[PDB]
């Protein structure tokens, strides 16, 4: 019994699409500088809640208008799944962003939209108000780039103590910020943005080593990768990105061990098969 | 004042960032009473905390100490009616600061 | 929280393990096990941590670590070890070198124990303790102070003046020496019965009947003939034979009112007295009027004691009583408090069954003796005045000085007549009645009796002292631990000196 | 193998299906890697008691860990613990009627459980059996069904299961009505154990404060200690005694329950002085009233005074706005400050000094609109004649033991 | 197989263990009394490891026993013992105000710029402050870390800058504030709990002593009653008043906050007594700091003293015992133990009395097996040079008032 919910943010307030429209979201989240992305095709809209959504949802009011100074500008969606049982909830929170691309995939009898939602595409931010640090460390800058984009952050690395000289003064826009935290210092530690908070840390870390997931349920079998491990599990919410697995596995029993999650793969459908989740993860230390 | 939500379960474990930290917090019945294992930004704070009503968690001044927050159970702690009759409740500095003031005088 | 927890091992040992020796033989020991070692422990355990019950001396030196309390002074361990004198106690030892059965003389015999100093009681030392509690939390207040006091050193109990139990701390107020809320009783054939320094008045017409026509008697009824009085030759308790005789026939539901001068008041306390003896009934019958249907009703038994029966019609009653005199007589008193205004009469009746009322019917021909009523407002009986159609009014005595203590008497007081006080004077209470003055039948001036005891002022500044002793019986080695500074366990201020000694 | 369940955080309890692993996998060492610890064997009935216990003492250990603690103790520890201060929870015991009457007839026989009942419910039941005299009339004695103090009127008792001949139970007057009571919880412990904290936190001068303002009709009071070593004046009232506190209470309170108050404030040892004189009325007589103290039978003198009473006269020029006023309205809104009824001004307590602009201030902040010209205050003795003109002056400066009122009749309103 | 109680001595619940023979006996009599018992058998192991079970219970079990008394618990087992007395285990601080800076032209000082003060400073500049063309601005500063700090009043050092903002300096109005650092306390804690035994008693020696304790940055303190009236001397200090309470505090607290606390712990009328000239230091020469009574009325004053700052020195002579080398580990040792870190030996505080045999024994203390041979003292004023070999003795009076410190320079050792 899938629960999967859709909850937009509009100036009426959130309209819930619940699972009982046939929704089908496809979120693929890494530990990257790309935006995390999720793919909503939603089937058996009516006419009055299509104007109230597709009609909001649009790329003008910005390019041949004013109509922008903060939020409001795109609207913001979250995504709540999970299981439910006895009367119990399991609704936990996979996805949150602001859409971008909005289409029609099945034409009639069959009215269906498909949105695709970024994270943090409020890009159109205020071209950073506060200046960048001149001369500062690369945990100061981290608190810099976290305090303008107005997310809480988490920084966990060896490489804080390190000082820059001009450290992102060419930097645009706000979403730029991530993507000098994940220019400087590549070889292992990449900065991203999971949901609200702002992850910088070594990629054989784990930003919560108390939140081990112990995994011994598998949908398939949790083969090797040239990485790591690598395998697809039935919807947990309880495994996020950057978290610690401690995969037990029957079928290939080298495989076992403790991994560090550098990607997912969500795939939730209410009214078809597909409700699985796909971790990559790499040997963790 | 914020309300964390709790499930219906003699054991459970809750993560959530309140008042720029981790917490993380175990609730278990042990025996009779309720008991909390808290954590903070990874961290273990405090084991096997008697969970009673009205009374703050984190007890002695280190662990709330600066403006961390403490968290109170408007009743005595009870696993069966959790979330609809009993709910524990998370207050930042100033209000902890307030609260105390208040429950020092009673 | 809830729903239950086990915790039984022996939950363990399934329907197989019916017939086994061993298995369920195992598991029974190993539940014995640790059922000792975990929880009789820590029952013996918590039963250590109350610091009330710490007879466990371990206990108790715990408790002198978390108090700080210097334990160079106190008398742990167990007794039975110094020889000194006397059978009771240990002997030498010597080279009992074959090693004999009543090994020698003793086991031991030492010098621990040293006095001085140093309590070997354990009580004394969890007294000590939870002084030194007190001191450590003290603010210096006093009340706070003397009430800790009492509840360590009696268990919360009141005490009285015989006793002489913990004083006052670091409060340089004298007491008194003035004299206040003063009472004078006098003791004769009515025992123990107060007099008013203010105008006193018995309202009732006759205390004494001797004739029919005295008290009418009142019979909605009228069945039979009324309650008829019949001088009798019996000896009164005032040493006369005066008494009167109340007789309610069979199937007679009659009583006999006093007449009194009426009203008596609104929402005033109003006391009705007066001496039976047992006659052919065990109990009578009173009742105190008010508005229709408001009656006060009550009823004496003459021979348990016991006022078995005090009826509220309306919110009259408040109290009744019985008290004894010689040669089986007994003062009945009813105080009655209502807001109306219609107390009329007092209406008197024999009574036939223990609840029987003022009017109930009577199966037989029931006699019983009484003699010397009195009205009166307040709410306590006092002192008898004779009254002959006339609401008799007098004042017991005047104080004339407050400081000496000399009373002066209205009359002088009949030989045999003792006269008992309370109050407080000189600096010292009298809670209890003291004796103070003998009738002689021609003096009415007396001196009071000293009451409590020490001045009490303790003249100075910043600086008291305790007294304690004649009660407890604690020991001198306790007051003289007590009366070291340096240990630290009295309640001070810093800027007081206060010594314990004081007996 | 059992880790380290203690360790100095308080003692951390693993689930029971850890210690359950750990057990199993020890008998696995023990007796063999591939041994049988199915429920039924002997060797699994074995490993299930070993984890029934050594997990009852992880559970007795962190249920009893800092007990010690009283903001977080329970039970007999919290019991102990509050009791050191001499905080008892109460006994639950029940109400235990005596001499309750029954009416009835012939011989009829009561039973213990009879279980009569008081109108507003309260079921009490008949604790001794009791047959009834030819009279019809007896005495029973009957206890609360419940625990605590369930109050028994005086009245007609309904019966809840009576016998064939019981007429119906009565409380007559002599019926002793002894209450009960319904111990007292952990939490209430703890209350009493921060209230008595709370008496015993503060100094001399702080708990008279709060002692006596706590008291009925107090309005103000006024606390002053010497702590000087000589008779001199501290900062405004002139001292006797070189070591002393002196206290001023406003209002007109019960003399005996403010004695009490403040007896129970005695810091002790430092005495009280009435002051030199006019240095605050010294009432009560030279010698200070006696109060009993409620632990021992020993009384405890207290000394206080009542402030010097000074009448309050105003004299207001307000003009009138394009809005009408009358003078009545004035006159209410300086008494209404002066009696300090208005939010944030406290008002004329005991040593607050008369001043024009701030009754000006409060006909202003009362009128708005009302164009003020002159405001002008003065003060005198109390039952004394209304001071001439010229006496008044801009601010009147009050001593540190003198209160000043203004009624509605010493408010001169002139209409310029 | 039991549980020896020390009844004074140790006051310790020790387990006995030998539970081995105990469990081989139950198994006896239970299964049989032909039972093979010896190891390398399955009844063998699992007896044995029945033993090792109880072993550990009974371990358990006497550790938590134990942890009511203090001198044998540790964090928040301790924790609770002192919250039973309400010693408050403490609270923390990272802040500066008020600083100075120096730069060029144009520019914006930078978030946490980081600056270093001569005693490894690593202060962060809070305020995104940008700066002026006049050339001075202020920052406001937070430690690295939660610990206690005093930075030196001149400007030092910077670390995080653009090449152009020359420095930071200190100004006379810039604040310091005074902080805590988890329980710092781990073994000072069990130290300081024995004088901060009476923090919710007020009116006394003890109260006065533990409340000014509480007051962050009091190391150390001493109160003297001084309480048979005769001026005289009482337990040294001598003194002007017939009876006072001498209170000489030590560190650097802030002045209204230790002068407020001093204060609540009134002791009533009692005055303050700081005279005698040399007995200590004058907080503010006559007439100290005023504070305000909470119990509203008049301004009183709180008068204390601070103690005569001494340094001291020690030289000892040690053999490099048991071979194992440890040449510069015996001054840190000094430093630590007059610190106050160790544990059931308070160090170097206001009352204390340098001594040459207690510093040999922090040493033995923190490095057994070296035998000391000489461990000569002596100290100086504050000021002076080094006493010189001739004066170095082995042992100091140190007066009751006067507070002696020892610093890791001063203490040097010599191999012989």
């Amino acid at each position: 019994k899938r629960i999967l919910r859709v909850t937009f943010n509009m100036p009426y307030g959130p309209e819930v699409i619940r699972e009982d429209l046939d929704v089908r979201v496809r979120i693929m989240k890494a530990a990257l500088r790309i935006q995390n992305r999720a793919t909503m095709e939603i089937f058996g809209l009516t006419t009055q809640l299509r104007e109230s959504l597709l009609s909001q949802f649009t790329a003008w009011k910005h390019r041949q208008r004013q109509v922008g100074r903060e939020d409001e500008l795109m609207i913001k969606v979250s995504v709540e799944a999970g299981y439910s049982d006895q009367g119990r909830e399991q609704v936990s929170r996979v996805f949150v962003g602001e859409v971008a691309i909005v289409d029609i995939i099945s034409p009639p009898p069959d009215i269906g939209i498909r949105i695709q939602c970024y994270t943090r595409q409020i890009d159109r931010t205020k071209t950073i108000r506060n200046m960048p640090p001149a001369n500062t460390t690369f945990v100061k800058f981290v608190e810099w780039g976290a305090n303008e984009m107005g997310l809480n952050f988490i920084c966990d690395t060896s490489y804080n103590d390190q000082v820059l000289k001009n450290p992102g003064r060419s930097i645009t826009v706000a979403s730029a910020i991530l993507a000098s935290i994940q220019d400087m210092y590549m070889p292992d530690v990449a900065a991203f943005v999971d949901d609200d908070i702002l992850i910088v840390k070594d990629r054989d870390k784990v930003i919560r080593p108390d939140e081990v997931t112990n995994v011994n349920s598998f949908v398939g079998i949790p083969s090797w990768s040239e990485w790591g491990v690598e395998f697809q599990c039935l919807f947990e919410p309880s495994i996020r990105v950057a978290g610690g697995v401690a995969v037990e596995s029957l079928m290939n029993p080298s495989v076992n061990g403790n991994y560090v999650i550098t990607a997912l793969e969500y795939d939730l459908a209410s009214r078809d098969r597909p409700f699985y989740i796909k971790v990559m993860g790499s040997p963790a230390a | 004042m914020k309300k964390i939500p709790l499930t219906a379960v003699p054991n459970q474990a809750i993560s959530f960032n309140a008042g720029s930290s981790y917490w993380k917090i175990r609730l278990y019945q042990n025996m009779d009473m309720m008991n909390a294992d808290i954590s903070r930004d990874g961290v273990i704070v405090c084991h096997g905390v008697r969970c009673f009503g009205g009374i703050p968690l984190l007890q002695y001044s280190r662990q709330y100490r600066p403006d961390y927050g403490n968290f109170v159970f408007d009743r005595d702690a009870d696993w069966t009616l959790f979330g609809d009759g009993i709910n524990l409740f998370y207050l930042d500095g100033a209000e902890f600061a307030e609260y105390q003031a208040l429950a020092t005088r009673k | 929280t809830l729903p239950a927890y086990n915790s039984d091992i022996q939950q363990a040992l399934k329907w197989l393990h019916n017939q086994a020796p061993g298995i369920t033989g195992l598991i029974q020991r190993k539940a014995q096990w640790y059922d000792r070692f975990s929880r009789q422990f820590w029952a013996n355990w918590e039963r250590d941590v109350f610091h009330l019950k710490t007879a466990n001396p371990f206990g108790l030196m715990v408790w002198c670590i978390i108090l700080g309390t210097p334990s160079k002074g106190f008398g742990l361990y167990p007794k039975n070890s110094s020889w000194a004198f006397g059978r009771l106690r240990q002997n030498f030892i010597y080279s009992g070198t074959q090693v004999p059965p009543p090994a020698d003389a003793s086991p031991g015999g030492n010098f621990y124990g040293g006095g001085n100093a140093e309590i070997l009681n354990l009580d004394e030392i969890r007294k000590v303790l939870q002084l030194r509690y007190v001191a450590l939390i003290s603010n210096g207040s006093i009340a706070y102070i003397n009430r800790m006091l009492r509840y360590i050193f009696n268990d919360d109990e009141p005490w009285d003046e015989a006793t002489g139990l913990y004083f006052y701390l670091m409060d340089s107020t004298g007491e008194n020496g003035p004299v206040e809320n003063l009472a004078i009783y006098r003791k004769d054939w009515e025992g123990m019965v107060l007099l008013s320094s203010s105008p006193r008045t018995n309202h009732v017409l006759t205390s004494t009947p001797a004739s029919d026509a005295d008290w009418p008697g009142v019979d909605p009824a009228a069945s039979g003939i009324p309650v008829t009085v019949e001088t009798a030759s019996a000896t009164a308790p005032d040493g006369s034979a005066t008494v009167c005789k109340l007789t309610k026939p069979a199937g007679s539901t009659a009583y006999v009112s006093a007449p009194i001068d009426g009203p008596l008041g609104s929402g005033s306390t109003v006391t009705f007295s007066f001496f039976a003896k047992a006659g052919s009934t065990r109990f009578i019958a009173i009742q105190s009027a008010a508005d229709f249907p408001s009656r006060a009703d009550a009823v004496f038994d003459l021979d348990s004691g016991n006022v078995i029966s005090d009826q509220m019609l309306d919110s009259s009653v408040v109290s009744a009583r019985m008290i004894r005199l010689e040669n089986g007589w007994w003062r009945c008193v009813l105080t009655t408090k209502t807001v109306s205004s219609s107390f009329r009469a007092a209406y008197v009746a024999p009574a036939e069954t223990n609840f029987s009322w003022i009017d109930s019917n009577s199966s037989a021909a029931i006699d019983v003796l009484i003699w010397g009523a009195q009205i009166e407002l307040g709410d306590t009986p006092t002192g008898y005045l004779e009254t002959t159609g006339a609401p008799v009014t007098m004042t017991d005595y005047v104080l004339q000085n407050a400081q000496t203590g000399t009373v002066k008497f209205t009359q002088p007081l009949p030989t045999g007549v003792e006269a008992y006080w309370t109050g407080d004077w000189k600096g010292g209470t009298a809670a209890e009645p003291a004796r103070f003055a003998v009738g002689n039948g021609t003096q009415d001036t007396f001196t009071l009796s000293d009451p409590a005891y020490i001045g009490l002022p303790t003249s100075g500044a910043f600086k008291l002292e305790y007294r304690v002793g004649p009660a407890l019986n604690l020991s001198p080695q306790l007051i003289n631990l007590m009366n070291d500074r340096a240990v630290g366990i009295m309640p001070t201020c810093a800027g007081c000196d206060v010594k314990v000694i004081q007996e | 193998a059992n880790y380290n369940y203690i360790v100095d955080t308080g003692v951390i309890v693993a689930d029971t299906a850890d210690v359950l692993s750990d057990v199993e996998a020890e008998f696995r060492a023990a007796l063999g890697a591939n041994i049988n610890l199915a429920a039924s064997t002997p060797q699994g009935s074995l490993v299930a008691a070993e984890a029934i216990a050594r997990s009852s003492v992880m559970r007795n250990e962190a249920r009893i860990a800092n007990t010690i603690n009283p903001n977080v103790s329970f039970g007999t520890f919290l019991d102990a613990i509050c009791a050191l201060m001499g905080i008892e929870r109460g006994s639950d015991l029940s109400t235990f009627g005596y001499g309750v009457q029954v009416t009835g007839r012939s011989q009829t026989r009561i039973s213990t459980g009879s279980r009569v009942q008081t109108p507003a419910g309260a079921i009490f039941t008949v604790l001794s059996d009791v047959t009834i005299p030819a009279g019809g009339v007896a005495t029973i004695d009957i206890k609360s069904q419940e625990y605590g103090n369930i109050p028994l009127p005086v009245g007609n008792l309904i019966i809840i299961d009576g016998t064939i001949g019981w007429s119906g139970a009565k409380v007559i007057a002599s019926t002793r009505v002894d209450p009960g009571s319904r111990q007292m919880s952990d939490a209430e412990l703890k209350n009493a154990r921060v209230n008595r904290l709370a008496i015993q936190g503060r100094n001399s001068t702080m708990a008279i404060k709060a002692y006596v303002s706590a008291v009925p009709n107090v309005t103000s009071v006024n606390v002053i200690e010497n702590n000087t070593g000589a008779v001199q004046v501290v900062n405004g009232v002139s001292f006797t005694l070189p070591y002393a506190v002196w206290v001023c209470v406003a209002g007109n309170p019960d003399k005996q329950a403010v004695a009490d108050a403040l007896w129970a404030a005695h810091n002790g040892g430092t005495p009280w002085d009435y002051g030199a004189t006019n240095n605050g009325v010294p009432v009560d007589g030279p010698n200070g009233v006696p109060v009993r103290d409620p632990a021992s039978g020993r009384k405890y003198v207290v000394k206080w005074t009542t402030p010097i009473m000074y009448d309050g006269y105003v004299n207001v020029t307000v003009q009138q706005g394009s809005s009408s006023v009358a003078p009545e309205a004035i006159q209410n809104a300086v008494v209404n400050y002066a009696q300090g009824k208005v939010e944030g001004e406290e008002g004329l307590v005991v040593g607050a000094s008369l001043s024009a602009f701030e009754v000006a201030g409060a006909i202003a902040r009362e009128i708005p609109g009302i164009y003020i010209k002159l405001c002008q205050v003065a003060c005198v003795a109390a039952g004394s004649p209304a001071p001439a003109p010229g006496d008044f002056t801009s601010e009147y400066v009050m001593s540190a033991f003198g209160q000043a009122t203004i009624s509605v009749g010493n408010v001169r309103v002139t209409f310029v």
